[PDB]
Parts: C-alpha cells; structure tokens; sequence
C-alpha cells in the first residue's frame, strides 16, 4: 500500500469543491500526477505537478507537499460530467514505475431544483415477457436498494441531461418475467418519500 | 578537443617522522583525458597496496585524483610518484621531499 | 538524490 | 496526432487458447508497460520494456508472455487463456529517456472474457419500452426505455437512434452491465438505457426511435455445433415510433 | 554560511574495448557521499561517508536506478555527439556533466546549475535563470532545440529548486558533525636558504576543511602576484586540505613581507612574518 488514497465514493453536489487527498511513502519521488476514469474508459491524465505548491489548470488545482508527503486535487465548480474515479499516481524518475493509488470514486450529484418523485409502468413495443417500472424525477439524496432475491432485477440510480430545460433527472428501472408482481411494491425495499406519486 | 598535462604534488598526511605511521598521497590535477597511469615507488620497486579516490572535475572540467598509501618514513628511503599521459613524452617521476 | 529525468542530447 | 492505440476492444476466449493484444505508439516514447485492471486490486502491472529490444516483467508477469521489436510496438500474447485472465488490459506508454515531460500515457483498453466453455457466449435480446401515459399527462416528457437481455459477454455498446441519426443529447446508459443471476461466473448479463423527448416530439408520429447495442462474440470461422444460432458478433436492435395521442 | 550539494558524471568511451566508462560521484560541499563507477564490483551506487549509510534500502536501490539512466544517457550522447561531429569511430571521447544547488546560512534556495562538457570543453550549460540554455556551438544548438522541445529545463528547475534543497539539508543534518564542522589551519613558516645569494619563505596551511582559503603574499605595503608560486588545494586524505605560497626574497627584506591566510574557520584572518 505504496500510495494511499481516500476511500470512496465521494458524494458532492453541482458547483461544491471535491477535495481528493493521496499520501505516498517514498520520500524520494519527484512526479506526481492525477488521472480521471469514467467507468468503462481508460485512465485519463489530467494533472501533473512536479514541484511544492499549488498549480491551477482550470477548475482543477493540485497541491503538493513532499514534507509531509501529500497530494492533493481540488475540483472547484463541480459540473455532473466530473463522475468518476480519480487515480493518484507518483514516480521516481524516468525508469522507475509509476505507483498508482487504488482509486476515489467521485458521484457528482445533480440539482433537482424542484422535484416531483414518479413511478410509471411501461409495456414494450412488441414481444418481449418483462414489463418496466421506471421510477425517476426524485430526490438526489434517495437510495435504491436491490436486496429482493434474484427474481426481480433492479438498476442503479442513473443521471440523465437535456439540452431543452436544462433538465437534469434523476432515474432508476426495475423489470422481472415470469411473475405476479407490480410497480407499486418494487421499491419498497427503498426509502420512498411520502409524496411518489404511483400510476393508477 | 583538449589535452591538459597534470600537475603532480607527492607529499605526506601528516608532517612527517621517522616511526609514525602515516599516509604518502600522489595528487594529481588539472588533466584531461582521464586515462592516467600513476604507480607508487618505494626506493624504485612499485608498491601494490595503493588506494586511489574516486574521478572528479574542477570548475574548468579538468581531473583529480588522489592516491594513497600507508607507509612509515626513515631517513634514507626514497619515495617518488610515476605519472604517465599522453601529454608526457616519457612518464614522470616526482620525487617526495620532506619540506614541501 | 540524482535528478530523475536525464535526457540524451 | 494519435497517442496510444490498441486492438481489439473486445474479446472472448475459451480455455487453453491464444491470442495476442496489439498496442502501438506514435509519440517516440521508450517506456511501455501492459496493465491489468480489476476491482479488487486496481492496476496491477505485467510487463515492462525501458527501450527497444529489452523487457522485464512486473507484479502479475505469469501467463502473459511479452515483446517488442520496435520502439512503436509493444503486444501482449496470453499463451493459453485461464478464467483468472478475465480483466480489462491497458497499455501504457511513457517518455523515459527520450525526452518529454514525467506523464505516462494509456491505451483505451481491451476487455478480456476467459470462459471454460464456448456455449456460454450468448447475443442480447433488445426490447424498447414505449413511454407511460401517466408520464406524458403529468410532465409534459416521455422516456423511453431499452432492456438488452440474456448476454455473456459483458461485451456490449448501447446507443440510441432517432430518425436516422444518433442521438446523445437525452440519454442515460447504464455504467456496467449486471449479472442476472449472481451466482455462476458464467451469468448472463443485462443492461438498461434511458432515453427522455418533449412530449410534441414523441407524439410527432413521423420520429422513429430505435435502440441499438452492438453486441462482440464468437468470430464467423469458429466451430459450432449446437442447436442454437451461432453467437456472432453483431447488433440486435429494438424499435418503436412516434404516436398519435 | 553557504552550503552546496554538487553530482559530477563522467563518461568516456572506449573504441574496440567494448562499453564506455561511467563514473558517478556526489559531493556536499567538499565531502564526497555517494559513487558508482561501472568498473567496479557491486554495479551500485555505494555509501562513501557515514552518515548516509543510515539511509534505506529504498535509497539505495532508487540512486542505483537513476544512475544507470544516467549512464544510459551518457552511452547514447558517446555516439550522438560522434554523430554530430562526424567524428571517427576509433577515437576516445569524454563526456562530463554537473549539477547541483547552492543554499544560504538560513539554508534556502541560491544557485542551482547544469552543465555538459565534451572532450573538456562546455557544450551546453543550463543560464541561471533556470530557463534558458547556452549552446556553445552549431552541433550544441541541435541539443538545444531537443531540450527545448523536450521540455528539459522546466524539469532541471523543479529539482533544483526542491529536491536539490531538500535533501541537501536532509543530508546536513544526517551529516552534522562531519559536515558542518569547520576545522581551522594549522598555521606554519619555513626558511630555506637556496644559493649563498637567494632564500624562499614557503607559509604553509594545513589541516583545513573546507577547500576554500586564500593565501596572499605580500611585501611592506600593497601585495604581490609578481613571485607568488602557490600550489592548488591538496587533499590530506582524512578529509582536511593543504596548501602553500612562496616567494623569491631579496635577503633582508624578510622583515617588511608579510603572509595573510583568509578562511571560514578564521574569526580574524591572520598574519605571519619570519621568526
């Protein structure tokens, strides 16, 4: 554990400042970096300091302290598009491999500015066994609990973005086949607020 | 490219006297290339067991490096330093004096 | 400590 | 400009078989380096190379055996693929002597299944799901949704089409694909995507909304015997239009 | 007062014997520490004082690793710079580079430097600016535009100005009662007689660390350059210099020329006289 870094996820909200921290044990490195990978992607480098201080690149400001062995990378302005997880990476010298930290992951939530909690049911177009219960538009602090069994499958919570309002929504799916089940009592394994309205 | 003719200084650790054990040192500076040959000599006859420093620069690139041996003076042994570089016809001996 | 990043001229 | 390119981005092997992942690097760098990745122990490094001609190996060498003839090229061969191979592999290039600034680049990497048995590779079934009539008459927005279903691989790519052409601008895939029944190493995959309009664009019945996931398999000169269809690479596609309301 | 850490690098290379040499070697002040020669038997960077041995295997195996980088680059720059000359292949050429930084008596950032010589001759050295480069040639200026292009000098400055400084007083203070001591001369004067017609005063200095003193002769007023011959700086080998200046007397003016000896370790800088 060469290279310490913050535990993860990091939850914080449109236009919040997300502090990552990475401590590294040997004294005698020289480069330090921070990378950015959406899931899915590759590694994407997108800050390098070489010597103490801050260096500012936009919204992004890394520190460093090699006394007290510290790396750091602000994110000033949060913007949705910065979900991730941030890899802190330190080396040696031009020969000597670069340790990568094991990763923060970053949750940047967004701003429902006034929502209204919404379950529906959907049917297909034409011939597949499973309906949908879609439930979106929510609180960004609600929870999506998938602890039923192994015969109703539900998502994770998803944010989605539209050039129009500027209407950034929150979403999750639950489906299952062969079934006696609704969308009424599929998310009551989860905190639901008082205030859902259910299809009928 | 540069040649430089080293400067040869065969002296002593500490001021020399007849018993003590002490230290013949042959410093030689101010050359270039590196490929020196310098050998200690005990009334003539080379001695093996001499230690040298490590290569270094001056300021002007030019080389140093000192070499060494344990020794225990009299009165009528003489010790000399041998050099030898390109920038020498034949090599050079250097002979020890007491006072200097 | 050497400098960590030497390069060929 | 390229950076750091490597093929194939996808993969499937049986067990016992060979194959080689290629990576390559415009830059004039002399230090690559593959690297495994996976959720219990981040980046884990394989191999190593200072220059061309030489290479050493790193913290997990074992069972991926490494060359490079050039300065350019750096691949990867797995000699006979094991279940434990199962990972995303990254190449990794960096300046090292030649030059310029500390910064060590990434391929975009190739995700590897090792199955035990071939059978095991299965397409998706895609199904579009129409809007709820509660939704429209409440909000004034229609999200359609796109189940992809029943597939191993986790090797798939969603993306919506409206009337032709690829939209990005009202979307949510999913980030990783989730296994269906977690119990077997060989569990099937699903995968959901949103897609939210205005409501006078969904009921504008000339719009044509598909789903679209192109699924990476088996390659066409493989053997195959049973009675299913052949698990090819392809794209399953599912669809829905415009409704009159 | 000041302090400084300095690395020198020497490579010089070998037509039909093979690999060229490589010798490392790393000074604080006029202390040195660390080496590693390609010759020798570890093919390490070995300790060369005692205070740097209480440094980790961490240390050793990380010096170990830059120096040969350090060599490599160096074996490469051999054929470069041949290249460049359109030199003969069955010549042997050397190849020098220093850097390193000085700091104050509060111990922060002074000086910090870089630079290449060929065959003992500057080839390019790094301005003090930390910024800009000096090509002393028209083969030099192609390096110069690699290290511009390469971003050479942003890399040199982020050392020199951080991890030249911080470990130099890690090493000060590892090393405080080596390398802050400051040992005075052990002042001297000896008469000897030439001809029947001439005689040389020789004012001796020894037993001093560090390397820097001054030696001034100097007749009945203003000094002399005229008849001064002083030997350079000479190591004991227990880690204290040496040094002399003489003079060629007229005899019976040994009353009125006087010896003036400037050190660290002088509070007040001394004089001498024949007696």
């Amino acid at each position: 554990k060469e290279v310490e870094q913050n535990s993860g996820p990091l939850s914080v909200p449109e236009g919040a400042i997300a502090s990552l921290n990475c401590t590294y044990s040997d004294r005698g490195s020289q480069s330090f970096f921070w990378y950015r990978q959406y899931s899915g992607k590759s590694p994407e480098l997108i800050m390098s300091i070489y010597s103490n201080g801050d260096k500012e690149d936009g919204r992004f400001t890394a520190q460093l302290n090699k006394a007290s062995q510290y790396v750091s990378l602000l994110i000033r302005d949060s913007q949705p598009s910065d979900s991730a997880t941030y890899l802190c990476a330190v080396t040696t010298d031009s020969w000597g491999k670069l340790q990568f930290g094991a990763g923060t992951q970053v949750v940047v939530t967004p701003d429902i500015q006034n929502p209204d909690p919404a379950v529906y049911q959907l049917r297909d177009s034409k011939s597949s066994d499973k309906s949908v219960c879609l439930f979106t538009d929510f609180d960004s602090q609600t929870n999506v609990s998938q602890s039923k069994d192994s015969d109703v499958y539900i998502t994770d919570k998803t944010v989605l973005d539209m050039r129009s309002m500027d209407f950034k929504s929150n979403s999750a799916v639950a489906w299952s086949n062969k079934s006696d089940f609704a969308c009424a009592n599929a998310f009551n394994n989860s905190i639901i607020p008082e205030d859902t309205f259910f299809p009928s | 490219m540069i040649q430089r003719t080293p400067k040869i200084q065969v002296y002593s650790r500490h001021p020399a006297e007849n018993g003590k054990s002490n230290f013949l040192n042959c410093y030689v500076s101010g050359f270039h290339p590196s490929d020196i040959e310098v050998d200690l000599l005990k009334n003539g006859e080379r001695i093996e067991k001499v230690e040298h420093s490590d290569l270094s620069f001056s300021k002007d690139w030019s080389f140093y490096l000192l070499y060494y041996t344990e020794f225990t003076p009299t009165e009528k042994d003489e010790y000399a330093c041998r050099v030898n570089h390109v920038t020498l016809s034949q090599p050079k001996i250097v002979k020890w004096d007491r006072d200097m | 400590l050497l400098f960590g990043f030497p390069v060929y001229v | 400009n390229a950076g750091v390119t490597q093929t194939p981005k996808f993969q499937v092997l049986k067990t016992g078989q060979s194959m080689t992942l290629q990576c390559a690097q415009d830059m004039n760098h002399e230090y690559m380096s593959w690297y495994r990745q996976d959720p219990g122990m981040g980046l884990r490094l394989i191999h190593y190379s200072v220059g061309a001609g030489i290479t050493d190996q790193g913290e997990v060498p074992n069972g991926y055996n490494v060359s490079r003839s050039t300065t350019e090229d750096f691949p990867l061969r797995l000699l006979s693929a094991a279940p434990s191979q199962t990972s995303v592999y990254f190449c990794a290039s960096r300046p090292g002597l030649a030059g310029g600034r500390p910064e060590q680049y990434f391929g975009p990497g190739t995700r590897l299944t090792v199955t035990e048995d071939l059978k095991n590779v299965f397409p998706p079934e895609v199904a579009v799901f129409e809007p709820s009539e509660a939704e429209i008459s409440h909000t004034q927005k229609a999200t359609l949704v796109c189940l992809a279903t029943g597939f191993y691989p986790d090797h798939v790519e969603l993306s919506w089409w409206v009337n032709g052409k690829e939209v990005h601008s009202g979307v949510s895939t999913d980030p990783q694909p989730l296994k269906e029944q977690p119990a077997l190493n060989d569990s099937r995959y699903a995968l959901s995507s949103r897609l939210r309009v205005s409501a006078t664009f969904w009921q504008n019945p000339r719009n044509h909304f598909r789903c679209q996931v192109q699924f990476y398999g088996l390659s066409e000169n493989d053997e195959w015997t049973q009675d299913r269809a052949k698990p090819v690479t392809q794209i399953v596609s599912a669809e829905a239009w415009g409704r009159a309301d | 007062g000041s302090h400084s850490m300095r690395y020198f690098f020497t490579s010089v290379s070998r037509p039909g014997r093979g690999e060229p040499r490589f010798i490392a070697v790393g000074y604080v002040d006029d202390t040195q520490f660390v080496r590693f020669d390609s010759d020798a038997a570890s093919q390490r960077m070995e300790p060369r004082a005692p205070w740097i041995e209480q440094e980790g295997p961490e240390y050793w195996d990380g010096e170990t690793r830059k120096v040969k980088a350090h060599s490599q680059t160096h074996r490469v720059d051999l054929g470069t710079l041949r290249g460049y000359y359109n030199q003969s292949e069955a010549g042997s050429h050397t190849v020098q580079r220093m850097y390193g930084c000085d700091v104050g008596s509060d111990w922060r950032f002074l000086r910090g430097y870089h630079q290449y010589a060929y065959d003992g001759k500057d080839y390019i050295a790094l301005k003090e600016d930390l910024r800009s480069w000096t090509a002393a040639d028209m083969a030099a200026q192609t390096t110069k535009h690699k290290w511009e292009a390469a971003h050479v000098a942003e890399q040199l400055r982020a050392y020199l100005e951080g991890t030249c400084v911080e470990w130099l007083r890690r090493y000060l203070e590892n090393g405080k009662e080596t390398l802050q001591r400051t040992d005075a001369p052990k002042t001297h004067m000896t008469h000897h007689a030439v001809s029947d017609h001439e005689a040389t005063l020789r004012c001796w200095a020894l037993s001093f660390y560090p390397a820097e003193i001054t030696l001034t002769w100097q007749r009945d007023g203003e000094d002399q350059t005229q008849d001064t011959e002083l030997v350079e700086t000479r190591p004991a080998g227990d880690g204290t210099f040496q040094k002399w200046a003489a003079v060629v007397v007229p005899s019976g003016q040994e009353q009125r020329y006087t010896c003036h000896v400037q050190h660290e370790g002088l509070p007040k800088p001394l004089t001498l006289r024949w007696e």
